[PDB]
C-alpha cells in the first residue's frame, strides 16, 4: 500500500 | 490473556442479566482467558451456571469446567464441581449430557488412578439410557467413557452389547467405531457360546464394510482399524475378502492398507485369484505400492502351499526385470520362503548373487548375507562372498553388522580350516572396534563360545530352527490386545500405544 | 480434544486460524507448511506426526483444512468433524475458496465458537443455529 | 562476502537482485520466496540479523521496501547494517525525496547506483558525496 | 535521462487490472519489439536503446525474453555511455552461452579497457566482475592485474580493477598466479583516494589467505593507516566521515586483515597498534557525539571487529578483559542487536585463558537473558555462551539451566542440545553420580531426540568406573518402574542389569524375578532392536540367578520368541534358549562372563556434533 | 502386429 | 505437460492395448471365473502440443472398470465428448481398465485323469484355439501337475515339445506358435508308490501361458482424431499404427 510514500522523512 | 483482566468486573454482569442465548458469551470467554487472578472472580458465576432453567447457559458451563481444570485445578470448589457435573449428566437435553461426559473424561486423565469411578448399573444405566438420545457428538464421548468399564461375568457383559448393538449408525465414522471399540472389548462371553457370540460377529461385519463408502480420510482410519480386528477376530470378516479388492481410483494410502487386509483375508479357496490381483497391483505406477505387492506375493506363498512354486515362479520373473527396488523387495521376501520351505528353494541363490553387486537397502543385504549363512556349506565360495562386506563393517547398518557377525561363524563352524583368518577379522571388528554395546557382547559371546567348545558351538547355533508360519507381517500379540482397547482412536490409526505420543 | 484448527492456501500463507490449548504453540502452523504442505513427497496419507503432535487434513479445491492435537483423540471424530464443517460453510457461502474465506473473517470465528468449545465438536446445522449467528447481505454468485 | 543483495516490497515485488554468485533460477526463486518469508514477519523488537542456511541476512526496513544483504557467517553485522543505509541515503540524494516507484522508472539507473557502491561481493565506495559527484557528473553525457 | 516510451509501458503495467491484461499487454510489447528487431529495417541506436531496455523490464518482471541478444551486444561497441550502459547491464542480467556472443561479448569487453576513457573500461571491469565468467578469465585475468599497478590508470578505475581481479582470483585461481604486482598492489594502502584503499584492503585480506609471506609487508602500512585513522579530526577525512565516525568501513576492513597475520613481527608496529586499540575501546565508553542511531551502530561496528582481533591475537590481558567488560555492558543494552551481537562476540573470548574467568562472572544474566529474552536466535547465543565458558565449577548449574531450557525449547535444536549436555556432563563430571543422572533426564525429557551415541556412552561408562554400577543399577530400576517412560531408558536399563543387576538383587522390592517381570513388562512394547537387547538381557540373567531360570525358559521357548518373524529374534532366542537347555553351568558362565572394559577412544558423541556444521 | 489404423 | 515447441521430421504415432486374460475353469468346462485387466500405452512422436480425441466399442459392448492419464479431462459443462486430451510427447500410459462380461477366451483346455489302481495313472490333456484362424498365438505353455509321489513319467505330443520336470511336480508343454480354431494333445503315463493313504492330493489345477495378438476383452480402437490450431498438420497427415497384446496372466482349468 501506497508505493509513492518516501523512504526517509 | 494480557487484554481482559484490567476489566474483570464486566464479564461478572454479564453472565447474570436476563435474555437465555446471550449469558453463554461472558462464560465462555472468562474461560479461555488463562490466569491465577481470573479464578478469584470465576468460582461464584460458575456454580450458579450449572444449574440455568435454559440448556445454552449449562452446555457452556459444563465445559468451563474442564477449561478451569487447565489452570490452577486442585481445589475445594474443584471437588464441588466434581459433583455438579455428575449430577448433570441424568439431565433432560442431550447437548447438556454431552459436554459433562466430555470434560469428566478429559479431567480423568489428571488421574490419581481413582477418577471417575464407574458405580455399574446406577452410573452405567443412565449413559445407556442417555445414549439413545444424545446428540451426534455426545455419542462418542459416552461410548469412549464405556471402554474404561469392565464387567464381571456373561449377562453383564450382554445387557451392555445389547443396547449398543443398534449401531449402524449415522456419525458414520466417530459413532460406529466408537461401538465397536465397546463391542469388541466386551468379548469373552462363553468364547463362542450357543447363539449371542455367533450373532454379534455377524452384526459385526456389515458396518465394518459400509465404512469404505464414507469419504477417503475415514475409509483410511477404518481400513487401520478393520487391520487391527482381523487380527484379533479373523472370523468376522472371513468371505468379505471381495471387498477389500483395490477399486482403480483409491487414494495411494486405502490402496497399501486395502491390500495388506486382502492378503490377511487369503486362504486355500480365494488364493488363485488374489494372486490375479497382485500380478496386476505390481504393474502400476506407485513405488510404494509396487513394494507392497511384491512382498505380498511372497506373503501368499508363505501363508499357502501349491501357490508356493507359482508365487515364486512371479518372484523370479520380477527380478529378470532387472528393476532395482522389485529386485529388493523380492529378494527380502524370498529370505522368509526359505525359511518356511527349506531346502526346496535353494537353486534359486545363484540368481540371486547375481544381483547382490546393486543392493542399497540394508533389509536386502541382510537377507542375501544370511542366506550365505544358511547355505554356505553348498555355496563353494562363501568365503569370499562374505568377506566383501567386512571391508566396511562400519559405515554399515547396525541390522547388517549383527547379521554378519552371526553368518561368518555360521560359516566357521561349517568351514572350520579354510575359515580361521575370516573369523578372526570379524569377532575383532565387532569386539574391539565396535561401539554398539550389544554387538560388543554379541561378539564376545561367540568368540567365547567357539574358542571354548566348538563341538557345542555347532549345536547352539546351527541347531535345527522352527519355522515362521503363516505370520506374515503380523503384530505383537499383546500390543494388538492394548490396541484394539483403544480401537477408534488415534493408536489404531498409527498402530503404537498412545504412549508413543505425548 | 482438538487443540488447533488451521486452513492455508496453496502456496503455505495462513488464511484462518484457531488455537484452543496450551498444548499446541503457534509454531506448529509452520511445522504443517513446512513437513507436509511444501513437502518433497506427495505419496503420503492424511494424519502425520510431528514431535508428539498430531497432523490432521482435507483439501478442498486449493485449500487445506487442518485439525491438530497432542492427544490420542478419537481419529474418525476428527475428520467427520471436519466434514461438517465444509458442510457449513457451503450453505452459509457456497464454494470453497480464498474469495469466500477473505468475506468471512467475521463468520468463520463465530462458527468456530458455536460449532467447537475447548476442543469438542458441540453440534451443527443450518436452521439450528441460523439466527444463532449474524452473516452479512449480499453473497458471492461471481464463479 | 556478500552472496546477494535484494529490495523487496511487502508484497514480494522483487524490485532489485543484485547475485554475486551464481546460482540456478530456480535456485534464485527459492531464496527470493525465503529472504521475503522471514523478514516480512519480523517486528522492529526483533534484531536485524537472521541466519538462514550457512549465509546470514542483514535486512532493513524503509517504507514498504526491504533492503537485505545476504553475507557470510564471518562478515561484520553491524558494517553491512549501515552500508544499506549509506546506499538509502544516496538514492534519496540522487532521486530527491526518493520512494519505491522512482526505483520502478529508474530501475536501470538503480543498478549503476549499486554498482559504484557494492561489486564482486565486496563494499566499493563508502564516500556520499563521491558517489554523486560520478553519477550527475556523467549522467550527463549521452 | 530519458528512455523514451519506457515511463509510458511501465504506466500501462501499472494501470493493468488482473494477470491477463499483463499478460496480453506485454505479448503486445513483445510482438512489437520482435517485429522491430527481426529486419524492420536499421534503427538508430536511441531505438535499439529504448527497446532493449524495454526486454530488459519485461524480464526482470518475471517473464522469460528469447532474443535481444545480438541487439544488446550491438550496443555495447557504441560510443554514447548510455548505449553501452543498457547494452552491457543486459548481458550482465540475461546471460548467454552461445560461442559467438561469448566471442562478440570479450571483444567488446578488450576493446572498451582498450580505450583510455575510464567511464567505458569501467562497464568492462564490472561486466567481468558481475559475471565472473571462466571465458573471461582466459581472456583478461591477465591484463587486469597491469591496469591494477603499472601506469597511471585513475583512482576509479583503480578500485573496480581490484575488485574485478578479487572475482577473478575466487572464480579462476590457476589464472592468476603471484607475479610481480604483488608489491604494488600493497602499495596501495598508501594511496590518497581512501576508495582505493577500501578495494585495495579487499584484495590483500583475500590473496593473503594462502599468500601470507607474499602480501606480509602489508601489516605495517595497515597499522599506521588505521592509527591515523582512529587519531584524526573533526574536519579530517570530510568525504568518508559518516555520522561523526571516520571511515568505519575502512577501520573494520583493515582490521578485519590484520587478522590475516599473528600480532605484529616488530615492536614499533606492535605498540602502535595496542596503542590504536585501547583507543577504539576509549571512544566506546566516551559520550555519545551524536542523538542519531547510526553513530552507535557505526561505532560500534568497529569496536566489535577491533575485540574480533584482540581475540585473535589472544596476546595482550589488558585488552581481552576491558572487551570482556564492554561486551558485559552490551548484555544488558536496550537494542537487541547489540545483545544479540554481544553474546556472539563473547563465545569466543571464552576459550581463551587469561579471559575464561572474566566471562564466568557474567553467568548469572546470560543464565537470566536464556530464560528471559522472548526472541529464539537470541537465546541460542545465550546457550552456546554457556557451554563455552563452562567448566568444573559451572557445569553444575549450567546443566541444570540447559536440561530447563531443553524442556520447552523448540522441536528442531533438541537433538544438539542433548548431545552438548551429554558432553558437557562427561566432561566435567566431578561425580560419575551425576552424569548417570543428567543422561536419564535427557533420556525421561528429550529421548525422542537423544542419539545413539549418547546412551552407547553411558553404559560404556558406566561399565568402565566400578563405583558408579549400584548406583547405575538403582537408579535404572527405579526409573523403569515409572509407567511414563521412554523406549531409551529400555535399552539402557536393559544393558545395566544384564551386567550390574546381581548389584541389586539383595533387595527384596528388586529380586531377580522382580527386575525380570518388570523388563518384560516392556518387551512386547518395545522395538525390535530393543527386544533383541532384552533377549541378551535376559540369559545373562539365567546365569546370574538361576533361581529365575525356569521362568525365563518358559518365555524363550514360547511360540512368539522361537518363530518370530524376524531372523535375530529366532536366532538369539534360540541360541540363549539352547543354552540355558543343553550346555553345562560351566560352558554357560564361560560365555556370560563379566565382559571387559571398553577401550579408550574419541567421543563419537563430538564427531557428531562436528558431522551436523556441514 | 503392428497394422494400421485409419 | 509437453512443454515447450515439439518438432519431428514426420508426425507418426503408435497405439498398444495391453490386456492379461484371467481365468478359473471347471473340469467339465464351466466359465466360473474370469476378468481381464487392461492397459492403453501410446508412443505419440508429433509436433506441436495437439489435441486429441480417442474413441473404442463401450456400453460393441462391455467395460467395468477404469482409469486415465491426469491429461485426459472427460468434462466440459458436463457429460462427455469420449477420451479427451492434451498428450505428453512420446510413450505414456492413456488408460487403464477391467472388463468381466463378452469375455473371449482365447483357449479352452480339458482334461482326462484316468488311474489303474494305485499303481499307474493315465492323463490325456487337449487344447483348443477360439480365435481367428488367420491369427498367431505365440509363447504357449501347458503346466500339467503330477503327484508328489511320482516314480516315473511317459510323454509323447502331436505338436510342441514336452517333458516332466520332477522338481517343479509338472509336465510342461511348450508350443512355439499356433493358429485359430485348431487343436492339439498331450498324452501322458505317470508311475506311482502309495505311501499314507488319507492326505489324497488335492490335485492342482493344469495352468497356460500365451501370448495372443488379439485383445481378449473384445475392445478395438475405433479412431483417435488428432488436431493441431497453431502449426498445418492433423488426422490424415498423422501415420496410425495400432497393436493388440493378449497376455496370459492366470489362465486355469480342471478345478
Amino acid at each position: 500500500m501506497s508505493q509513492i510514500k518516501r523512504l526517509l522523512s | 490473556p494480557d487484554m481482559a483482566i484490567m476489566a474483570v468486573n464486566s464479564f461478572v454482569k454479564d453472565c447474570e442479566d436476563p435474555n437465555p442465548l446471550i449469558r453463554a458469551l461472558a462464560v465462555r470467554t472468562m474461560g479461555c482467558i488463562r490466569v491465577d487472578k481470573i479464578t478469584e472472580y470465576l468460582c461464584e458465576p460458575l456454580r450458579k451456571c450449572l444449574k440455568d432453567e435454559d440448556p445454552y447457559v449449562r452446555k457452556t458451563a459444563a465445559v468451563c469446567v474442564a477449561k478451569l481444570h487447565d489452570i490452577n485445578a486442585q481445589m475445594v470448589e474443584d471437588q464441588g464441581f466434581l459433583d455438579s457435573l455428575r449430577d448433570l449428566i441424568a439431565d433432560s437435553n442431550p447437548m447438556v449430557v454431552a459436554n459433562a461426559v466430555a470434560a469428566l473424561s478429559e479431567i480423568s486423565e489428571s488421574h490419581p488412578n481413582s477418577n471417575l469411578l464407574d458405580l455399574n448399573p446406577q452410573n452405567i444405566n443412565k449413559l445407556l439410557t442417555a445414549l439413545n438420545e444424545c446428540t451426534e457428538w455426545g455419542q462418542i464421548f459416552i461410548l469412549d467413557c464405556l471402554s474404561n468399564y469392565n464387567p464381571k461375568d456373561d449377562r453383564e457383559a450382554q445387557s451392555i452389547c445389547e443396547r449398543v448393538t443398534p449401531r449402524l449408525s449415522h456419525a458414520n465414522s466417530a459413532v460406529v467405531l466408537s461401538a465397536v471399540k465397546v463391542l469388541m472389548k466386551f468379548l469373552e462371553l462363553l468364547p463362542k457360546d450357543s447363539d449371542y457370540y455367533n450373532m454379534l460377529l455377524k452384526k459385526l461385519a456389515p458396518p465394518l464394510v459400509t465404512l469404505l463408502s464414507g469419504e477417503p480420510e475415514v475409509q483410511y482410519v477404518a481400513l487401520r482399524n478393520i487391520n487391527l480386528i482381523v487380527q484379533k477376530r479373523p472370523e468376522i470378516l472371513k468371505q468379505e475378502i471381495k471387498v477389500f479388492f483395490v477399486k482403480y481410483n483409491d487414494p495411494i494410502y486405502v490402496k497399501l492398507e486395502k491390500l495388506d487386509i486382502m492378503i490377511r483375508l487369503a486362504s486355500q479357496a480365494n488364493i488363485a485369484q488374489v494372486l490375479a490381483e497382485l500380478k496386476e497391483y505390481a504393474t502400476e505406477v506407485d513405488v510404494d505400492f509396487v513394494r507392497k505387492a511384491v512382498r505380498a506375493i511372497g506373503r501368499c506363498a508363505i501363508k499357502v502351499e501349491q501357490s508356493a512354486e507359482r508365487c515364486v515362479s512371479t518372484l523370479l520373473d520380477l527380478i529378470q526385470t532387472k528393476v532395482n527396488y522389485v529386485v529388493q523387495e523380492a529378494i527380502v521376501v524370498i529370505r522368509d520362503i526359505f525359511r518356511k520351505y527349506p531346502n526346496k528353494y535353494e537353486s534359486i541363490i545363484a540368481t540371486l548373487c547375481e544381483n547382490l553387486d546393486s543392493l542399497d537397502e540394508p533389509d536386502a543385504r541382510a537377507a542375501m548375507i544370511w542366506i550365505v549363512g544358511e547355505y554356505a556349506e553348498r555355496i563353494d565360495n562363501a568365503d569370499e562372498l562374505l568377506e566383501s562386506f567386512l571391508e566396511g563393517f562400519h559405515d554399515e547398518s547396525t541390522q547388517v553388522q549383527l547379521t554378519l557377525l552371526t553368518a561368518i561363524v555360521k560359516l566357521f563352524l561349517k568351514k572350520p580350516s579354510e575359515t580361521q583368518e575370516l573369523v578372526q577379522q570379524v569377532l575383532s571388528l565387532a569386539t574391539q572396534d565396535s561401539d554398539n554395546p550389544d554387538l560388543r557382547d554379541r561378539g564376545y559371546i561367540y568368540w567365547r563360545l567357539l574358542s571354548t567348545d566348538p563341538v557345542t558351538a555347532k549345536e547352539v547355533v546351527l541347531s535345527e530352527k522352527p519355522l515362521i508360519s503363516e505370520e506374515t507381517d503380523l503384530i505383537e500379540p499383546t500390543l494388538l490386545d492394548e490396541l484394539i482397547c483403544h480401537i477408534g482412536s488415534l493408536a489404531s490409526v498409527y498402530h503404537k500405544p498412545p504412549n508413543a505420543f505425548v | 480434544m482438538i487443540g488447533g484448527l488451521f486452513i492455508y492456501n496453496h502456496k503455505g500463507e495462513v488464511l484462518i486460524s484457531r488455537v484452543y490449548r496450551d498444548d499446541i504453540g503457534r509454531n506448529a502452523v509452520d511445522a504443517f507448511r513446512v513437513n507436509v504442505i511444501h513437502a518433497r513427497q506427495q505419496v503420503r496419507s492424511p494424519v502425520t506426526n510431528i514431535a508428539r503432535t498430531s497432523f490432521f487434513h482435507v483439501k478442498r479445491s486449493n485449500i487445506w483444512l487442518a485439525a491438530v492435537t497432542k492427544q490420542n483423540v478419537n481419529a474418525a471424530m476428527v475428520f467427520e468433524f471436519l466434514y461438517k464443517m465444509c458442510d457449513v460453510m457451503a450453505a452459509y457461502f457456497g464454494k470453497i475458496s480464498e474469495e469466500n474465506i477473505k468475506n468471512n473473517f467475521v463468520l468463520i470465528y463465530e462458527l468456530l465458537d458455536e460449532i467447537l468449545d475447548f476442543g469438542y465438536p458441540q453440534n451443527s446445522e443450518t436452521g439450528a443455529l441460523k439466527t444463532f449467528i449474524t452473516q452479512q447481505g449480499i453473497k458471492s454468485q461471481h464463479q | 562476502m556478500i552472496r546477494f543483495i535484494l529490495i523487496q516490497n511487502r508484497a514480494g515485488k522483487t524490485r532489485l537482485a543484485k547475485w554475486y554468485m551464481q546460482f540456478d533460477d530456480d535456485e534464485k526463486q527459492k531464496l527470493i520466496e525465503e529472504v521475503h518469508a522471514v523478514v516480512t514477519v519480523r517486528d522492529a523488537k526483533h534484531t536485524n540479523f537472521v541466519e538462514f542456511r550457512n549465509f546470514k541476512i542483514i535486512y532493513r526496513r524503509y517504507a514498504g521496501l526491504y533492503f537485505c544483504i545476504c553475507v557470510d557467517v564471518n562478515d561484520n553485522n553491524l558494517a553491512y547494517l549501515e552500508a544499506i543505509h549509506n546506499f538509502v541515503e544516496v538514492l534519496n540524494e540522487y532521486f530527491h525525496n526518493v520512494c519505491e516507484l522512482d526505483l520502478v522508472f529508474n530501475f536501470y539507473k538503480v543498478y549503476t547506483v549499486v554498482d559504484e557502491m557494492f561489486l564482486a561481493g565486496e563494499i566499493r565506495e563508502t564516500s556520499q558525496t563521491k558517489v554523486l559527484k560520478q553519477l550527475l557528473m556523467l549522467q550527463s553525457l549521452e | 535521462d530519458g528512455m523514451r516510451g519506457l515511463a509510458v509501458f511501465i504506466s500501462d503495467i501499472r494501470n493493468c487490472k488482473s494477470k491477463e491484461a499483463e499478460i496480453k499487454r506485454i505479448n503486445k510489447e513483445l510482438a512489437n519489439i520482435r517485429s522491430k528487431f527481426k529486419g524492420d529495417k536499421a534503427l538508430d541506436g536511441y531505438s535499439k536503446k529504448k527497446y532493449v531496455c524495454k526486454l530488459l523490464f519485461i524480464f526482470l518482471l518475471g517473464h522469460d525474453i528469447d532474443f535481444g541478444h545480438m541487439e544488446a551486444v550491438n550496443l555495447l561497441s557504441s560510443n554514447r555511455y548510455t548505449e553501452k550502459q543498457i547494452g552491457y547491464l543486459f548481458i550482465s542480467v540475461l546471460v548467454n552461452s552461445n560461442s559467438e556472443l561469448i566471442r562478440l561479448i570479450n571483444n567488446a569487453i578488450k576493446n572498451d579497457l582498450a580505450s583510455r576513457n575510464p567511464t567505458f573500461m569501467g562497464l568492462a571491469l564490472h561486466c567481468i566482475a558481475n559475471v565472473g565468467s571462466r571465458e573471461m578469465a582466459e581472456a583478461f585475468a591477465g591484463e587486469i592485474p597491469k591496469i591494477l599497478v603499472a601506469g597511471d590508470t585513475m583512482d576509479s578505475v583503480k578500485q573496480s580493477a581490484a575488485l574485478c581481479l578479487l572475482r577473478l582470483y575466487r572464480t579462476s585461481p590457476d589464472l592468476v598466479p603471484m607475479g610481480d604486482w604483488t608489491s604494488r598492489v600493497v602499495h596501495l594502502l598508501n594511496d590518497q583516494h581512501l576508495g582505493v584503499v577500501t578495494a585495495a584492503t579487499s584484495l590483500i585480506t583475500t590473496l593473503a589467505q594462502k599468500n601470507p609471506e607474499e602480501f606480509k609487508t602489508s601489516v605495517s602500512l595497515a597499522v599506521s593507516r588505521l592509527s591515523r585513522i582512529v587519531t584524526s579530526a573533526s574536519t579530517d577525512l570530510q568525504d568518508y566521515t559518516y555520522y561523526f565516525v571516520p571511515a568505519p568501513w575502512l577501520s573494520v576492513k583493515l582490521l578485519r586483515l590484520l587478522q590475516c597475520y599473528p600480532p605484529p613481527e616488530d615492536p614499533a608496529v606492535r605498540g602502535r597498534l595496542t596503542e590504536c586499540l585501547e583507543t577504539i575501546l576509549n571512544k566506546a565508553q566516551e559520550p555519545p557525539k551524536s542523538k542519531k542511531v547510526q553513530h552507535s551502530n557505526a561505532k560500534n561496528a568497529v569496536l566489535f571487529e577491533a575485540i574480533s582481533l584482540i581475540i585473535h591475537h589472544d596476546s595482550e590481558p589488558n585488552l581481552l578483559v576491558r572487551a570482556c567488560n564492554q561486551l558485559g555492558q552490551f548484555l544488558q543494552h536496550r537494542e537487541t542487536n547489540l545483545r544479540y551481537l554481544a553474546l556472539e562476540s563473547m563465545c569466543t573470548l571464552a576459550s581463551s585463558e587469561f579471559s575464561h574467568e572474566a566471562v564466568k562472572t557474567h553467568i548469572e544474566t546470560v543464565i537470566n537473558a536464556l530464560k528471559t529474552e522472548r526472541d529464539v536466535s537470541v537465546r541460542q547465543r545465550a546457550v552456546d555462551l554457556l557451554y563455552a565458558m563452562c567448566d568444573r565449577s559451572n557445569a553444575q548449574q549450567i546443566v541444570a539451566e540447559m536440561l530447563s531450557y531443553l524442556e520447552t525449547a523448540d522441536y528442531s535444536i533438541r537433538e544438539e542440545i542433548v548431545l552438548k549436555v551429554a558432553i558437557l556432563a562427561e566432561k566435567y563430571a566431578v561425580d560419575y553420580t551425576w552424569y548417570v543422572d543428567t543422561i536419564l533426564n535427557l533420556i525421561r525429557i528429550a529421548g525422542d531426540y537423544v542419539s545413539e551415541e549418547v546412551w552407547y556412552r553411558v553404559i560404556q561408562i558406566v561399565i568402565n568406573r566400578d563405583d558408579v554400577q549400584g548406583y547405575a543399577a538403582k537408579t535404572v530400576f527405579e526409573a523403569l518402574q515409572a509407567p511414563a517412560c521412554h523406549e531409551n531408558l529400555v535399552k539402557v536399563g536393559g544393558y545395566i542389569l544384564g551386567e550390574f543387576g546381581n548389584l541389586i538383587a539383595g533387595d527384596p522390592r528388586s529380586s531377580p524375578l522382580i527386575q525380570f517381570n518388570l523388563l518384560h513388562s516392556k518387551f512386547h512394547l518395545c522395538s525390535v532392536p530393543t527386544r533383541a537387547l532384552l533377549l541378551s538381557t535376559y540369559i545373562k540373567f539365567v546365569n546370574l540367578f538361576p533361581e529365575v531360570k525356569a521362568t525365563i525358559q518358559d518365555v524363550l521357548r514360547s511360540d512368539s520368541q522361537l518363530k518370530n518373524a524376524d531372523v535375530e529374534l529366532q536366532q538369539r532366542a534360540v541360541e540363549y534358549l539352547r543354552l540355558s537347555t543343553v550346555a553345562s553351568t560351566d560352558i554357560l558362565a564361560t560365555v556370560l562372563e563379566e565382559m571387559p572394559p571398553f577401550p579408550e577412544r574419541e567421543s563419537s558423541i563430538l564427531a557428531k556434533l562436528k558431522k551436523k556444521k556441514g | 502386429d503392428y497394422q494400421r489404423l485409419n
